[PDB]
């Protein structure tokens, strides 16, 4: 998925 | 100073240094012949004679840095002071002849090593400092400097009328050297010296930042960086120092950011420094608007440097789904903006960010529209308290750009649709489902770049995970037709993506994915009869899907599944899929299970029962050792940090085999106990695998009982290492589970499991944590703790837990802290005092009326603490007040009615959510005072119901019944009685049988059926299977 640094 | 006898012995050993049949006959006669009592004082006079005056580069500096290490462990506390005083003058005399740089940084750091509290005062290290300061030549200024950074107290001892003017002279030398040693020098003052101290150079401050613009005329960016790295801890420490020019180094900070032309160090350290005042100083951040509409613009400017020279973007198309790590800047400014929203809020930083965000979206610039994008799903989570009402507009915006004719901006379009679909979840899944859902599917079309397929693909991921299956349903067919045709692409990373999203799609969808495995599992199969992460995410679909369509539906591929699972098992990240999806297995196959775990298990022990794996470093070896992300260091400790990750990965799958299998997994709980969970708590140096450790004895023990010597044992072992455990461990965080683990294991090892060695040394556990707590919390001019909230809410059940055990007998034991504990109670602090009144309320249930001797020492603390502000503390008094009317009515006779004034007061904001906890135990209070020992009888019943506190609701409803089995029954408050029942019930805090058939009596005395109007279909049919 997506996600934060 | 040395007899030549021993300088030719010495000199031929560090020689010898660097040269191993040579070198260690001399680190071995280093080690073992010289250093010792009787030739320490030779040896340290040597290498300081060496270090300052030989004119061999190599020989000097290894002596330097020998006496540097030697003159720590000796230490220089017990050196005879004659000899002290001969290598202080050699040292002294070195640093002022003729040296090499680096010499004489390391006879700098020597020196260092000669000054202290405990030793003799060296007036002419002082007097030599203050002249190299002043010197001509850099190297003595920065050596100079570098001193003052080792021994800041140094800084105190100068007259302050002459260290000042240094430290100004040093901001503003010509040498950049010198500068970032001033400056250095500067912020490590506050590094080691108390705050007492600060104000005596906290008014550098100005002359500091003043400093910095001369930096960027000379062109000094890695200078400039440097500083900005100092003055960033130096934030960290003091940031309201920075208040009075708070503007200026905003205003400069972004003059950096926007200068494009410097190379990225000193832009992104500018942007970090910006980014840190958020972390340390919010209320400050929040009363400048010009701080959040600087840190919003500079950010946003950074975000649009990517693709650089390639405006096609067609490196970034061709290349897979990982970051580019040259988009340094880039990557920066998302971090940035992301840890500042989470900071500061979105009621700061909503309003700035979108006045931008209006403008971006816009422009022909892509790169723009691109930025706008992950700058909305990097301020997202920490503005989501406002953005969260906000969501049809932001949806008005982000949506229309996911056509856009640039491929990155799609991308970015899609980043955000996901990211937010996380941040606002799961009320966006609920209100959104018909934008989101058809602008995501329609970027899976082959129409559209791999790239964006791809991320359309990862944001589906997000919704789903917080998607009920009744919202997907519609959705399901026209997704996985889609993502179908991402598995036959011919881009790995493509085929890797799909497999996630279908796994996950799955997951979310449960029984209404049970249509769609027929279609699904042989294409995975025939993905793994065929590239080890596509297999591992292949596999993890595989097991994901049959646990949503549960296990009959599984058991169609399951045996074939665990065969190809058995290939690739026994044939790195994919082992991570492997175990995972055997443990998925067990979760769906059950008990049938457990004929696979000689397969499972074993793999699991070995990674299980790893070493700590340490080796002890020298300091020069250090940062060597911690470029790799896998291993850190902390003499000097080498910790490989992986190989202990892995340890607390199989220990946490270990625990889930346990606890699904129970009974059936006793075969290994005393080799996990024995080999595995209790030497874990011995790992000093990771705190995960001591947690590990922890959690996993109670559940171990259970395995075992479901199935004794051996559990009786193992449970003496592990309790006694628990509880050894309390006045050993430093960090407060695992010692919360300690407590924990030790509550669930008397849970599960029931009636008095502990012995009263264990009862009393478990009372020196929790005075040593208590007491530590304490001190902890017992600490401004300079600046603006639930993880120990925390721990003292699992000491009040441990406490509790023990208590009840033990039937009481710990009453004894506990004696012996009552001096901490009234501490706590009168403490300002609200958190010590709610600790305090929970013991005091489990006290009186064991020992009422045996509290007599405490009763004035807490009752005029807890009657004030009744009308307290504080909701949390109001409670715990309150039932303190109804346990003393329980348990010990006639000891509280004197109080408990004369509160009964102030109960009637507290229970009326009160039936709200926040503090209706607080108003149910009063009510409770006032039930139980009634009980023990009228018009207050009519008052308590309009508190009713009670529907939040399990244990208020369970006396308050049995007075009731007891009530009547006057105001309560007959008369036509019979509609509230049967409501206040089946309020309770419904709620489920009501134990309700007792009153179910009391109500019932009294509806027979009667326009019985009518008073059920009331109620929806929902509820009627509860209330038949009641009545």
């Amino acid at each position: 998925g997506i996600y934060k640094k | 100073a040395l007899p030549e006898e021993v300088n030719r012995t010495l000199l031929q050993i560090v020689q010898a240094f660097a040269s191993n049949q040579i070198r260690s006959v001399a680190e071995k006669a280093l080690s073992e012949e010289w250093i010792t009592e009787n030739n320490i004082e030779y040896l340290l006079t040597f290498l300081a004679e060496q270090a300052a005056f030989s004119q061999d580069t190599t020989v000097a500096a290894l002596s330097a840095v020998l006496f540097r290490k030697l003159a720590l462990k000796a230490p220089i506390t017990h050196i005879r002071k004659e000899v002290l005083a001969q290598i202080r003058s050699s040292l002294l005399k070195g640093f002022l002849s003729e040296r090499a740089d680096s010499i004489r940084h390391k006879l700098s750091d020597a020196i260092a090593e000669c000054v202290q509290d405990d030793l003799p005062a060296w007036p002419e290290l002082l007097q030599a400092l203050i002249e190299s300061l002043k010197s001509g030549n850099p190297n003595f200024r920065e050596s100079s400097f570098r001193i003052l950074t080792t021994v800041p107290y140094l800084i105190t001892a100068v007259d302050i009328n002459s260290i000042l003017p240094i430290f100004q002279s040093g901001f503003t030398d010509a040498s950049d050297n010198v500068k970032i040693a001033a400056v250095t020098a500067f912020v490590g003052y506050f590094k080691q010296l108390p705050k007492s101290e600060w104000s005596k150079l906290g008014i550098l401050l100005p002359s500091l930042l003043n400093s910095l613009p001369r930096f960027l005329d000379d062109g000094k960016d890695d200078a400039l960086a440097s500083v900005f790295e100092s003055l960033i801890e130096l934030v960290e420490l003091a940031p309201k120092l920075f208040k009075d020019m708070f503007d200026q180094i905003i205003q400069f900070t972004d003059m950096v950011i926007k200068n494009k032309d410097l190379e990225p160090p000193a832009r992104t350290t500018a942007l970090e420094l910006l980014t840190v005042f958020s972390e340390n100083a919010p209320q400050m951040c929040k009363s400048n608007q010009n701080y959040g509409q600087t840190l919003v613009m500079v950010t946003l400017i950074m975000m649009t440097e990517v693709s650089i020279d390639d405006d096609d973007a067609a490196e970034w198309i061709e290349s897979d789904d990982t970051d580019d790590e040259e988009e340094v800047t880039y990557d920066h400014a998302r971090q940035a903006l992301d840890r500042v929203a989470l900071k500061l809020g979105g009621e700061y930083l909503a309003a700035p960010l979108f006045q931008y965000l209006q403008q971006m979206i816009t422009s022909t610039e892509w790169r723009e529209r691109f930025a706008a994008m992950m700058a909305l799903s990097s301020a997202a989570e920490g503005c989501a308290d406002v953005l969260i009402g906000e969501i049809p507009k932001i949806l008005d915006m982000v949506i229309p750009l996911i056509n856009d004719p640039h491929p990155r901006v799609q991308y970015g379009c899609c980043n955000v649709l996901g990211q937010i679909s996380t941040d606002f979840s799961p009320f966006i899944q609920r209100t959104a489902h018909d934008r989101i859902l058809p602008a995501l599917i329609s970027k899976l079309t082959s129409e559209c770049t791999s790239r964006v397929q791809t991320h359309a693909a990862a944001a589906l991921v997000n919704f789903s995970e917080f998607a009920s299956k009744d919202i997907l349903e519609p959705y399901l067919d026209s997704l996985l037709t889609n993502l179908l045709v991402l598995l036959q692409s011919n881009k790995l990373y493509v085929q890797e993506q799909a497999l996630t999203t279908i796994a996950f799609i799955a997951e979310a969808a449960k029984n209404k994915f049970i249509k769609y495995y027929d279609t699904l599992m042989p294409l995975l199969l025939n993905v793994l009869k065929v590239n080890s992460v596509l297999k591992g995410k292949c596999m993890e679909c595989a097991t994901l899907i049959g646990f949503a369509v549960g296990k009959e539906k599984f058991h169609e591929h399951s045996q074939e599944l665990i065969s190809i699972l058995v290939a690739l098992q026994n044939s790195d990240a994919l082992r991570s899929y492997l175990e995972q999806s055997w443990s998925r297995i067990c979760r769906i196959l059950g008990d049938d299970f457990v004929p696979l775990l000689p397969i499972v298990i074993p793999p699991l022990l070995i990674t299980a029962k790893a070493t700590q794996d340490v080796g002890l470093i020298e300091e020069e070896e250090a940062a060597n050792f911690q470029q790799y992300p896998d291993w850190d260091v902390v003499k000097h400790i080498a910790i490989h940090t992986s190989v202990l990750d892995d340890k607390v990965s199989a220990m946490e799958l270990l625990q889930s085999y346990a606890t699904l299998l129970r009974g059936q997994f006793a075969v290994y709980v005393k080799e996990v106990m024995e080999e595995i969970a209790l030497p874990s708590l011995d790992f000093y140096l990771h705190d995960g695998v001591r947690a590990a450790g922890a959690t996993l004895i109670p559940i171990l023990l259970s395995c075992l009982l479901a199935a004794n010597e051996e559990l009786v044992l193992l449970w003496h072992k592990a309790s006694s290492k628990l509880i050894g455990g309390l006045m050993s461990e430093p960090m407060p965080e695992i010692t919360q589970v300690y407590h924990n683990s030790l509550v669930n294991g008397i849970k599960v090892m029931g009636d008095n499991c502990l012995s009263e060695d264990q009862l009393a040394a478990f009372t020196k556990g929790v005075s040593a944590n208590l007491t530590d707590t304490y001190e902890r919390m017992q600490d401004d001019e300079y600046n603006e703790d639930f993880t120990d909230e925390d721990l003292l809410d699992e000491i009040n059940k441990s406490i509790a837990a023990v208590l009840k055990t033990t039937n009481g007998h710990y009453l004894k034991n506990l004696e012996n802290i009552w001096p901490m504990i009234n501490t706590f109670l009168l403490d300002n602090e609200p958190i010590l005092v709610i600790f305090a009144l929970v013991v005091i309320g489990d006290l009186i249930q064991y020992g009422g009326e045996q509290t007599a001797s405490m009763k004035n020492a807490f009752i005029p603390k807890v009657t004030e603490c009744l009308i307290s502000p504080d909701a949390r503390i109001r409670q715990a008094a309150s039932y303190i007040i109804g346990v003393c009317a329980q348990y010990a009515p006639s000891t509280y006779a004197d109080v408990c009615i004369p509160t009964l004034d102030t109960l009637v007061q507290i229970v009326d904001g009160s039936k709200l959510e926040e503090n209706r906890s607080s108003t149910e135990n009063a009510s409770a209070a006032i039930a139980k005072i009634l009980y023990a020992y009228d018009t207050y009888t009519a008052n308590w019943f309009k508190t009713l119901p009670t529907i939040t506190d399990k244990e208020a609701a369970s006396f308050n409803y049995q007075f009731l019944s007891q009530l009547i089995e006057p105001i309560v029954c007959a008369q036509s408050n019979i509609s509230a009685v049967v409501d206040s029942v089946i309020q309770a019930l419904n709620e489920r805090s009501l134990e309700g049988q007792t009153v179910i058939s009391s109500v019932k009596k009294l509806l027979g005395f009667l326009d019985a059926m009518a008073i059920f109007n009331r109620y929806p279909a929902d509820i009627m049919e509860k209330v038949h299977k009641w009545f």
